[PDB]
């Protein structure tokens, strides 16, 4: 992916994850523990859900045409009636195929950028209080209990609060 | 500890599938879906179009009343399905563009007749053969009239018909090829016959042709089968001094959305909206691999017999 | 404060509009534009083709001569308009094959005649009928040439024209077809006529049907029409005992970018590069919803009739 | 959009803001202001126009053709000039269904691209003497009116001059 | 120092080449290639395809056996090449819709000939012509049959010949158009004569029409050509009483992927798998500019003669 | 380009760089030096060869079709084997332009999207232990030989270690 985050940074996928299709898991005080996010999960399923519907319109009836199938030898017309429908058929399946190369190249793209997206969204709260490890895993420099957690997957994170106690934590070495 | 570590990841399965994008030949996704019906059912679906089994009858042959077809006669239709085993069981013929004839007839949906009363004075009517038996009697295409001498009269033919009716009229009438020319002047006194079936706007004469052709159910002669429009407030008129197999009314023609297709595959209780002849197949699909020839609603034929569309992300299972 | 803030943003408007992507439905932009030409002028635009109106003419009618028709002779064309409620107004007739005679003469783009020195030794030229009245006179198409017999006598005609001019000539001729024996006769007299119009490459032979038609213009006879491609340094031959409705010349065929077109709207003093039968529309866009009937320098003819391409970013107002 | 910075962590548009598509405000000693950025407006828009001709060709000039609508009922040769034309548009109809969904598709992450670019290139130059907020803003740790500012936008700003400064307003803290 | 700075880039190159995007008209890339075949070889190479080049002769001419192209008697072919040069050498003649009859001999893809025993009582044959001079000696088509009358006789002929061979027999028969009515008795007793070649499904007759045509090879006369398909199992019967132009036996269809083209570039001792007018051209590429007519494994014919496709990153230089 | 890595950050490109697509330049203890970075640039070759063979499809066979030159004027047939070409060549033309569009575009945000993903990936190494010039390169905080550097190229560099000499030789400042 152009975001290196899914089958980059992020080393591999969570076979254990039947809540969504991306989110946290995490090490803290009271243990271990995993949570799906809602949002990036939607915004990913939004655009791939009738993705199709919004190239090929709905199907349409089509009813008596050129005959297909000829029992005769007969020369000039059937040689066009052929070529009409021969120039069809390989017209509309040159478009299948481009079709479907976009369409599953623009899937990949959008879901590795909800991935990033979401990354970058949770490290724009930790602010200075974290370190990025690189796994796509954050190194938080204070207590953050279940409840911290949850306001960090909530949005409600305030940075202000832990900053003190991220310093010390962060700053108790220097050679 | 006093620290605490935050993951951040997406999902996996243990079922993975290959796609294609632009960027790699194969890459495997957590799913995806067939974008190309493959499978047929196997039988045409009795049920959402009206569909018409032609049986041992042609479309053309149902028309014409070959006795053998006389069931089709009052039959309308969305699709008529011709089978191979269908046979002609009548006066040989042939008609000059007989595909497109049957193109008409196909899109009008219907053979239902309409009677109309023809005056044919000096000759005598409804000539027969041993070609069409109706029962073990010699008979003739029910929808053809053929008309010979009498006494040893045929005078120059001349009969009007107007139509006011609103519609196109579709006539079908034909010409007579005898095979002798004792034949020639023996049914119809004049050594020479003609057929000259016009309007105001067409008009078409045709000169019997005569000679021995190749025996088919007794018979070395042959019948030829034209066919006349007449639109609203024109008028047919019907002018000959030998050989002429006249009509015998009109056929509505429709702006229909009927068709007729050949096919050998069995009707069955079911339901579909797109027909093929390999049978009915499903709508769900943008594509389809099963056939060329369709009618209704029908995805789109294409060579590629699969075409997978991914439905979620990279699939990036551990071990 | 002993700080500064620094925000970094993008604009939006108060009109924003919907457009789709690949990833949405809908999603609001800040601007967009039309890219399907939905709106027709209502008129032809009299100005950047050479349009000319058929008016009471058609195309045909009005390169044969049909009298009402002779104000079109001497023109040429870019489009010619051919109007519903022309009529035919001279000795009814057929073309087979009229369509592509039609087509032929539209593409040449002139209807421009050069008279010819044929020499009809033996008939009498220039036959006339009640069914065109060039004023109360009778009269004929003016590009064709009716020979009867004169005395008793309608000796085997056989008339030769090289054409050396470079060019390909388009010969435009036909047969008459009498109602009546005694007509066939009386006009001509040999008991059945025959036409063989000829060249080295070509060879055309029509013999004339005969018989009762229905009265147009107080007449039941017809006249057929078919017409001779003749190439530089060959030769036209007409060979003729009966029948003949003779040339009187050629028209010159060019390799034109000339068309015509059915349309009832009305022409006017506008400016335009494309043209439907419902009259002129722009160009500007790349695709177009009004006819897929057009000519000249058109946009793409769709069935959808809006086509919305973004302009702009997202538009994320506030509220 | 894919950097989910458009309709992202940039939470709105500045309807108030007519000198071009992206820009800054600010506040500072001298007060607020506000200032377009001319280098990645003009970048999009030359995307932007004239976006369509790189496809479809400038149109041409088509003359005499088939008939397209008939008087009469002929059979063979009618179905096929009917089929020709309606197989044409059809294929055309596709066509332009799916360029715009593409154009369109290309024209958002384009404009998303460029206003992550002019963050991201912003932030470059700050270095260690800003904090990103989240908003899409800056908090800058040092005194910068007006003419610090210019020298941000312009691309000029020299962040060892304020290192001093910053590290002293930033590490005032620590529990 | 005491630190260490690691910088990242990407390369670079002296030769750039522009190339478009969605993005950007014109865009420098490390390196791109032509989709666009546009440059053809100058010459049909002989090989990869059987390719027989027609010299004076045209395909049709080829296979009624014009003396002077007897040397493409026993050809089969891939591709038949028409030159512009090929001139006709023989009895004068047309062939109502030559060009489906040309269409089919060419998917044929040959003109090998399978002599048949008919029996005509009653006349004489091998009838030859000044039109077509075999050496110095008068001659015919070879593949024809001209009868004439024997004694003062010409009996209303009446041959059978059934088609036992698994595989469709392809018959091409003619009829005599003379030049005087002096002549048609001449030749054949009757007046006017007549010819139905016919079969169970089909049946097609002649009459054939009279008169003078303009020379070629000292004849006025002429002959006009027809063809009869006739399915296994069925049977050929012609019938006729004048001026019949025989068939010596049958052509054997084959559903072959052969073809003609029309071009007068030369053959020569080269490789190649794809075939325009303009010569042989290379596969290699997607898409091609050279000729909209191709034969074999061709690119796609494109109105663009070039379009780059990059193969590199942005190539930015530094000065 | 969509990352603004190159022609962007990265001010241009190194024409010296024969060894690879993508790599590094670093001065250090042990002089100066230049390595190219194999994953990068194979993973955009993979991309670009064979790039087309996606879409269109091996091509094929085609041999007796419709006449397409006239000697003579026929009229109606004529007319529909004319439209019926002219038709398929315009399709086939739109398409094949469509085409290189979609895929030089592709091709560019897959190169520089590589490029963006290298710097990044690199960055994520060197953790607090190293400052974003903004060139596209990296001022390192400590004494960093060949051998050093080469565990950068190679992803086997350890922080922790070096965490200590850099965190003296950052904060050696501080007005
Ligand atoms: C032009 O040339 C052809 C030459 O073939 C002639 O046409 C043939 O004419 C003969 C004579 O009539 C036809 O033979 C007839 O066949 C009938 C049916 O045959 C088929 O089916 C039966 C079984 O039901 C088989 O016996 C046979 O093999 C066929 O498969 C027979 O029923 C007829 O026989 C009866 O009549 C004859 C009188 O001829 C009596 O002697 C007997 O009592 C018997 O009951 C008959 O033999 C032949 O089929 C025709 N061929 C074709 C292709 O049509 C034309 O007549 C000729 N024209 C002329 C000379 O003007
Ligand atoms: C084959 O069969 C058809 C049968 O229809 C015959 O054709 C018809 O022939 C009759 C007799 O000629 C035609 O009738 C004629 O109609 C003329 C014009 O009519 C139309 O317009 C007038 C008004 O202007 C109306 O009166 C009429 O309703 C029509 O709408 C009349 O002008 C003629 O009348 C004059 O001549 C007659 C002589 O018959 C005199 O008695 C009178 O003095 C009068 O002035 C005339 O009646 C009819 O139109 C024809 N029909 C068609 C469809 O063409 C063929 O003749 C016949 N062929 C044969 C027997 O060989
Ligand atoms: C219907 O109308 C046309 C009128 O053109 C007639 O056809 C023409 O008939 C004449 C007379 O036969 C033809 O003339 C002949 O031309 C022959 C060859 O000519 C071409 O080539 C030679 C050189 O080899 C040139 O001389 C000439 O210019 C041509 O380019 C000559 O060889 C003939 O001459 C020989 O025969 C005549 C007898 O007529 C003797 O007097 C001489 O001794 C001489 O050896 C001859 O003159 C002319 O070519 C025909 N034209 C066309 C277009 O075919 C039809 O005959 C006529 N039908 C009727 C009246 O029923
Ligand atoms: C991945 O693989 C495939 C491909 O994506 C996928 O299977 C396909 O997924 C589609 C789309 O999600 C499914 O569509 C379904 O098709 C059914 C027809 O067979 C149809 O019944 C379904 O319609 C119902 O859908 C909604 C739920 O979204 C129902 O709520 C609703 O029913 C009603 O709801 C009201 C509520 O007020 C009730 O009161 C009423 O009872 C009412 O009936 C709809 O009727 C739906 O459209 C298919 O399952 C499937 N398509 C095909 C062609 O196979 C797999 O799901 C994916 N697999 C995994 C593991 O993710
Ligand atoms: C968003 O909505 C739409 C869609 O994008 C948009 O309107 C369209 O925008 C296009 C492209 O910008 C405009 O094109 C114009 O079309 C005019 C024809 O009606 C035409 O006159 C214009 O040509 C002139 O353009 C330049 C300026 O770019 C002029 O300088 C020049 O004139 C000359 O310049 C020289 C200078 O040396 C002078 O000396 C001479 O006098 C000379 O004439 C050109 O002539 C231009 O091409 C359209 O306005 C419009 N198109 C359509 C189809 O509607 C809106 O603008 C957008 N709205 C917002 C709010 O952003
Ligand atoms: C940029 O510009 C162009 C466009 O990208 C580019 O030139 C093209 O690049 C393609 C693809 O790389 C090249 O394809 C070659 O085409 C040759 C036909 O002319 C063909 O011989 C080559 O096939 C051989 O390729 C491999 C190497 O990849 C060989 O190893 C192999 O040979 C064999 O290998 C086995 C090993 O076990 C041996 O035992 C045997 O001897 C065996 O033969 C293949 O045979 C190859 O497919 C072309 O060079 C070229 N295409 C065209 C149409 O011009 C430039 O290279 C680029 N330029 C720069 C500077 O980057
Ligand atoms: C020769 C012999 O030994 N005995 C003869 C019989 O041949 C003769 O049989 C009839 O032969 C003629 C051909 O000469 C016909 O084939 C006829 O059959 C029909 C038919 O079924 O098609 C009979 C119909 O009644 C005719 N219908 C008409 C005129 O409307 C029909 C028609 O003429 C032809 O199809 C036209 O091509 O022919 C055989 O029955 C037998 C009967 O006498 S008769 O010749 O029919 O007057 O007479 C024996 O002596
Ligand atoms: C029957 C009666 O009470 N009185 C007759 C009139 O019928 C007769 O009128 C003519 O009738 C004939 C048909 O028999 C024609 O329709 C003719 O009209 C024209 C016409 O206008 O088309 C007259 C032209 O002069 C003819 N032009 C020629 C030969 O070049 C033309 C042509 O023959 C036909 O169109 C061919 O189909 O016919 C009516 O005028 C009346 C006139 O005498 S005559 O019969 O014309 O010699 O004579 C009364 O006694
Ligand atoms: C008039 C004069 O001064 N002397 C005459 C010669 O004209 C005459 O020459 C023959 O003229 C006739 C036309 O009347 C033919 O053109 C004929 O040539 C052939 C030909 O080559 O095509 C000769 C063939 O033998 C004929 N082949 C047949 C019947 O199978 C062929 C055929 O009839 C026509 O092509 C049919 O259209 O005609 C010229 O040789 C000369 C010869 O006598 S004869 O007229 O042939 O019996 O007699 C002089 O008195
Ligand atoms: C994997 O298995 C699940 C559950 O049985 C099924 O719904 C899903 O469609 C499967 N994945 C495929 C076919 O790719
Ligand atoms: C919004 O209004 C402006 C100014 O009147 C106009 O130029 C612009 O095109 C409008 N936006 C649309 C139609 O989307
Ligand atoms: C540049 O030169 C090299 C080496 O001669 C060559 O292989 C390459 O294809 C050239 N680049 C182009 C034609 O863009």
């Amino acid at each position: 992916g152009i975001f290196g985050a899914i089958a980059g940074f992020i080393e591999n996928g969570w076979e254990g994850m039947v809540d969504g299709w991306y989110g946290f898991r995490y090490q803290n005080s009271e243990g271990t523990g995993q949570a799906a996010d809602l949002k990036s999960t939607q915004a990913a399923i939004d655009q791939i859900n009738g993705k199709l519907n919004r190239v090929i319109e709905r199907t349409n009836e089509k009813f008596h045409q050129i005959e297909k199938e000829f029992s005769e030898v007969e020369g000039r017309i059937q040689d066009l009636e052929k070529y009409v429908e021969d120039t069809k058929i390989d017209l509309w399946s040159y478009n299948a195929e481009l079709l479907v190369a976009l369409e599953n190249q623009h899937t990949i793209d959008l879901t590795d950028a909800e991935m990033n997206k979401l990354f970058e969204k949770t490290r724009r709260q930790l602010r200075e209080n974290a370190e990025d490890m690189g796994d796509g895993c954050f190194k938080i420099y204070h207590k953050c209990d279940n409840a911290c957690i949850e306001s960090i997957r909530t949005g409600t994170y305030d940075h202000y609060i832990y900053r003190d106690e991220a310093l010390n934590n962060r700053f108790q070495s220097g050679r | 500890n006093n620290t605490a570590t935050l993951c951040l990841g997406h999902h996996a399965v243990a079922n993975g599938t290959l796609v294609k994008t632009m960027s790699d030949d194969q890459i495997e996704v957590t799913n995806a879906t067939e974008l190309v019906q493959s499978i047929s059912m196997g039988k045409i679906c009795n049920k959402s179009y009206r569909i018409l089994d032609g049986r041992n009858c042609t479309l053309i042959d149902a028309m014409l009343g070959d006795p053998h077809c006389d069931a089709f006669q009052y039959e309308s239709w969305d699709l008529f399905i011709e089978r191979s085993n269908a046979f002609s069981n009548c006066y040989p013929y042939d008609i000059p563009d007989y595909a497109s004839l049957r193109s008409i007839v196909a899109s009008s949906g219907t053979v239902e007749f309409t009677a109309e009363g023809f005056t044919w004075t000096g000759v005598t009517q409804n000539g027969r053969s041993g070609a069409c038996k109706r029962g073990s009697a010699d008979s003739f295409f029910s929808r053809l009239n053929w008309l010979t001498k009498s006494g040893s009269s045929y005078p120059t033919l001349n009969v009007t018909m107007p139509n006011n009716k609103n519609f196109d009229k579709l006539y079908i009438w034909g010409i007579h090829h005898p095979s002798s020319n004792q034949e020639q002047t023996k049914l119809y006194i004049q050594e020479s016959g003609r057929v000259t079936v016009s309007t105001k706007r067409s008009q078409q004469t045709i000169i019997p042709n005569i000679g021995s052709r190749p025996l088919v159910r007794g018979q070395s002669g042959r019948i030829s089968i034209y066919w006349t429009i007449v639109k609203p407030g024109d008028i047919l008129m019907i002018n000959s001094n030998g050989n002429l197999v006249a009509p015998r009314g009109y056929f509505k023609l429709n702006t229909g959305k009927s068709s007729v297709m050949r096919s050998d595959v069995p009707i069955d209780i079911c339901v579909s909206e797109c027909i093929t002849p390999n049978g009915s197949i499903s709508n769900d699909k943008p594509f389809q691999n099963v056939n060329k020839v369709t009618y209704g609603k029908c995805p789109k034929y294409i060579r590629q017999n699969t075409l997978k569309l991914a439905t979620g992300m990279r699939n990036v299972p551990e071990k």
